[PDB]
RNA sequence: ACCGAUAGCGAACUAGUACCGUGAGGGAAAGCUGAAAAGCACCCCGGGAGGGGGGUGAAAAGAGCCUGAAACCGGGCGGCGAUAGGAGGGUGCGGCCCGAAAGGAAUGAGCCUCCCCGAAGGAAACCGCGGCGACGCGGGAGUACGAGGGGAGGGGACCGG
RNA sequence: CAAACUCCGAACCCACCGCCGCCGUAGAUGGGGGGAGUAGGGUGGCGGUGUAAGCCGUCCACCGAGAGGGGAACAACCCAGACCGGGGUUAAGGCCCCAAAGUGCCGGCUAAGUGUUACUCCAAAGGGUGUCCCGGGCCUUAGACAGGUCGAGGUCCGGGGCCCCGAAAAUGGACGGGGCUCAAGCCGGCCGCCGAGACCCCGGCGCACGGACCGAUUGGUCCGUGAUCGGGUAGGCGGGCGUGCCGGUGGCGUAGAAGCCGGGCCGUAAGGUCCGGUGGAGCCGCCGGUAUCGCGGAUCCUGCCGGGAGUAGCAGCGUAGUCGGGUGAGAAUCCCGACCGCCGGAG
RNA sequence: AGUCGUCUCGGGCGAGAGCCCAUAUCGACCCCGAGGCUUGCUACCUCGCUGUCGGCUCUUCCCAUCCUGGCCCUGCAGCAGGGGCCAAGGGUGGGGGUGUUCACCCAUUAAAGGGGAACGUGAGCUGGGUUUAGACCGUCGUGAGACAGGUCGGAUGCUAUCUACCGGGGGUGUUGGCCGCCUGAGGGGAAGGUGCCCCUAGUACGAGAGGAACAGGGUGCCGCGGCCUCUGGUCUACCGGUUGUCCUCCCGGGCAUCGCCGGGCAGCUACGCCGCAGCCGAUAAGGCCUGAAAGCAUCUAAGGCCGAAGCGGCCCCCGAAAAUAGGCGGCCGUCGAGGGCUCGGGUAGAAGACCCGGU
């Protein structure tokens, strides 16, 4: 008979509705440099750019096309910090202690015809996404809960350590709901992370004090949805035979005889994109400040085209231009964490010589 | 409630015993899962281990024998094939058993039983492989 | 000494009637209020059909009318009820529930105690000896026990089903 | 060398006579009459035939027409042939757990998970300083071989036990499973204990035969024997239960008949009879006769009612309605006006 | 289904061919086996109905391995060959005649392996071959007619009852309820496979012709998972030209496939663009070290080292129903935290569900 590959691919079965809208990180990076391992952001478009190509390859030293994705990246808000024990068979999340409320500045409060401002505060955004916050927490006891967390990693029963940070789209004016992650600290003591948490407890954190510019990534986000697929679209099935009187877009047989059951590697119609999906070694171009990008130290451009971006508003804040796409519709919240599985020759870490960028209407 | 210390002790018949114990109502509480020996040579038991662990249903992955990989899943295994898994009796005994792998704190400072009639001593020629090289063989956590 | 409304002639009745086929021709289903209509006067609700009161009748037998089985469906009651496998049952008992009559039983139930005889069968403590050993041999002993067959004492309501 | 050869020739089979044993006057061998069913057999041992499966006969052991206890299930293999209620001991075989009974005892072997298979299923020719042994040999303890010097046993051959290679298949997986290495495997034995409806005992029923007594139509009560009675398909024979009607006999019922729902009791049973409801008019016991006399099937007949199911369909050839007003209990669906449409060689 | 005569594939012995040399390779005459992938034999199940060959679509498995990974012998100088071993992760393609399976042939390629799954797959398709009813030719028959001989034509029914797999929801339980973030027992994966080019190098080898390899760089193809900045399709939103007819003509409209035609942003798309680890651990075939049985020798009996695209992990996806039914922070209870319907919308969608917003 005839040989051929399978249709489609058997490691992402199955292939189901992503189980929450924010990605969870299941791995993470080992590095001796004490920092936080990735940041978030949201999708706000694509565009290109023209610049001499520095990565190993025939095209070295020429200029290349290359397309290019846009983050908007709002500073982030250090929380929480978490700790995790050995248990008997994992991790085991020990203690986690929240900082406070405090007053809530970068709120863009708007003046109504009447009434005040609003007077935001922190603890009433997150109430959006908790519901449930502590009452009468005071200074003192927030000391006196960090005390007792550092007592029992000085007592040796933690073996890990981590962040809670909350991004905060209502400064962007997206939205005002935000999403809570747990990251993992780069280093190798449990004093060093612990204390660098702890410093920046309550605080906010920059995509530019995070991340390096020209370094390789992992982009982590869930994928457009496509509703019911069915399987020539899904699995990439071929068409049948245009004679077929029964249909053209269907598999024709869904199994032999015996065994007497349908098997579960046949191609189906089903649940088609919004998965959970893990992008490899995409190289981080540049890190913009305020949407906009410094060229030759005395040159510098609005990152958002004429018009804006379709779908989206206009670049406020920091962003990140990232080579290549990413999965998920526009407006996603998108991880992003250092190479987990980089090459061996990798690009150098610095920033491209850019020589275009594209800001023409791209609607 | 009986704790017994698996370290030097074949596996089958710590297992035949246990569950005897355990169909007359008895909790039994294995400390040592990984140190237990089987008696035979390596490459036919780590053939016959990796044999069990692949096999599965062919229709759905989700029904097949999960045949274990770790040692006090494998200990407990063993026990549980000694006993009528098909009856509520043996469902119930089985309900009754704990095997774990080294001698938690909770159990840490408590009387260790050891059974003289499953003891490596009785063998003539040690030639035998701990659950512990088999886990490690297979790829399971301990 | 035939049948008793799926029986007896096809027709117990507006039956060779209604209906089927151009035609020759073929051909059903369908009995019962009550002794007397005394066949529900009046009131409330409802568009109506009808429903709830209230009357008639020995009995609604209420005309959709003598009786009103089974299948099937709805509600209440008692049992099980979301980690468990076999043609839906057989043997034994245990939970929950029912238990006036026809079955036993206050002229004594389950139950508790004690005494006697007991077919086939049938131990051990301990003593001595044989065997490398598992163990066996003689006494204890055909003893304790033994299906069943009887008797006495206490209590006072269950047992069978 | 011989199925179509035999100078010889068994085991063994057959006929007859004497005897032991058994059966028989409670009547055999034998004879007469009535009624059948059976004319596809299967497994197992043997013989002819075939590469083999198989085909064709023969043997009458088992299933057919056979329960119970085992071989994992299994027709046929092992024990075993069975009336009902109890007690005990054994058979096949079994005793590490599943699972009642030993992680039982002595001597030896196996390193292959070989095996854990009495038979229904089981791989060979050929080879192995792999091990444990037996029997023959030639040299042979300062002398024999390994490399004229050491200085303890060598060098062959023919065999026996276990094991090893020879040994490749299709869904994932088969010693029944777990698992098992001085064993939970295999050899030569042994000792305890579990384990049937089998064997023994107690009480009960029926049956066959004999006996006593007693019935006004086939019989009834009791007694004696049964180690030599108790499975059962086709079929033969005896007794009994139930329904309609008729000739008798004795009765019940409006103080509630037949019928119908749920319970108690009796009968090994077909069933009968009682208690509690509904019903309002007939009904039954016993004897002797009669019959369209007994329901699960016939892709049975007539009637009724279920799951499929509140599902399919209410598109395709001409996709048609909307806004105000009226009517009316109720209006997408009826009526009027306007607007938008369809056929327009037929709509 | 049983059997394996036959079929396919192995083994024992070694006459002989190989300049000598039986075993580099072939191996007579004989003999012992494995599989059930050819055909046959039997008649055990199925004739109150289990629809055939071939092709397309799709799924999966065996090794007696064609290539891809690693090795041993060679009558192995190199480049290549012959024989053999471990190894089933991946590939094994496109066409011409013919209904063809098969076989033959063409151009590429590392290769264009053989088979099992009711000769897999017709409640999936097609109906070319086969096997009715019509008809023609040849041959046989007096004839009606026949031909495992050609030839033309000749229908393919379905509202899913249970289970199965694909995705989507509502509950119970997990010793009170609720919001949030996590752990990862287990299951899935090929997420990767494979060519060519440049240097090493016109070097090793070789008389010459010819002609490697380790290491180091580049890139293609097949497969997989994403995206719409760029290019192309569509775009019955939209703008314009124009034909026939009607609204009386002018503007502005209806119908004629969106009347026809050209362009067309958002959206979807591929013919477009981006991404896909070689490291560690133990091994098979195979190569060695120490060492006796058997005072020597010996890779093996005890012991140790290295050694495969194959096995386990790193990595990606699902994952508290993981019955040992999990961990932590917070809020509430012993009126009341936290939710649902209703409301304005898609980062979503068959109903549910999910996501933003709600003074």
């Amino acid at each position: 008979k005839v040989h051929r590959p399978r249709r489609g691919s058997l490691g992402f079965s199955p292939r189901k509705r992503a189980k929450s809208i924010v990605p969870r990180i299941r791995s993470w990076p080992k590095e001796t440099e004490v920092r936080m391992l990735g940041f978030a952001g949201y999708k706000a478009g694509m565009t290109h750019i023209l610049m001499i190509d520095d990565e190993p390859g025939l095209t070295n030293g020429k200029e290349i096309f290359m397309p290019v994705t846009i983050i908007e990246t709002p500073p982030l808000r250090v929380f929480g910090i978490r700790a995790y024990r050995m248990g008997y068979l994992g991790l085991e999340t020990a203690t986690e202690v929240i900082v406070p409320d405090f007053p809530l500045d970068n709120y863009p409060a708007k003046e109504r015809k009447g009434k005040p401002k609003p007077k935001m505060t922190f603890y009433k955004l997150l109430e959006r996404r908790i519901a449930t916050l502590p009452k009468n927490y005071t200074q003192e006891m927030f000391e006196q809960k960090l005390g007792q967390l550092e007592d029992m990693i000085k007592e040796g029963e933690i073996v890990d350590v981590r962040a809670i940070v909350a991004t905060q789209p209502w400064v962007i004016k997206l939205k005002k709901k935000p999403e809570v992650m747990e990251y993992a600290i780069g280093g190798t003591s449990v004093e060093e992370k612990f204390n660098y948490i702890k410093e920046k407890l309550g605080k906010e954190l920059r995509v530019g004090e995070v991340l390096k510019e020209g370094e390789l990534l992992d982009v982590i986000a869930v994928t457009k949805g496509k509703g019911t697929q069915g399987p020539v679209k899904r699995w990439g099935i071929k068409l049948r035979a245009h004679k077929d009187s029964k249909g053209r877009r269907k598999v024709g047989s869904i199994g032999p005889w015996h065994p007497a059951r349908v098997m579960w590697t046949v191609p189906m119609a089903g649940q088609m994109g919004f998965h959970h999906r893990t992008e490899l070694n995409k190289r981080l171009i540049a890190i913009g400040e305020n949407g906009k990008l410094k060229l030759d130290e005395n040159t510098e451009i609005e990152i958002t085209p004429k018009g804006g971006f379709p779908h989206y508003g206009i670049v406020r804040s920091d962003f990140m231009m990232i080579a290549g796409s990413v999965p998920g519709a526009i407006k996603r919240i998108i991880r992003v964490r250092p190479a987990i599985r980089p090459p061996k020759k990798k690009p150098p870490v610095q920033r491209p010589q850019i020589t275009y960028v594209s800001v023409e209407s791209k609607q | 409630m009986r704790i017994i210390n698996a370290e030097g002790l074949i596996l089958g018949r710590l297992a035949s015993k246990v569950a005897k114990m355990l169909l007359e109502g008895e909790e039994v509480v294995i400390v040592n899962a990984e140190k237990a020996v089987i008696t035979g040579n390596r490459d036919v038991i780590f053939k016959k281990y990796k044999q069990r662990t692949e096999l599965r249903t062919l229709t759905n992955p989700r029904r097949g024998p999960f045949y274990p990989k770790r040692s006090d899943e494998i200990v407990r295994r063993t026990i549980r094939g000694m006993l009528p898994w098909k009856t509520d009796r043996g469902r119930k005994a089985f309900k009754r058993l704990k095997v774990y792998v080294g001698i938690p704190k909770e159990f840490q400072g408590k009387e260790l039983e050891t059974i003289i009639e499953a003891h490596v001593s009785r063998l003539s020629r040690p030639k035998y492989v701990t659950v512990g090289e088999v886990a490690k063989f297979l790829g399971g956590k301990f």
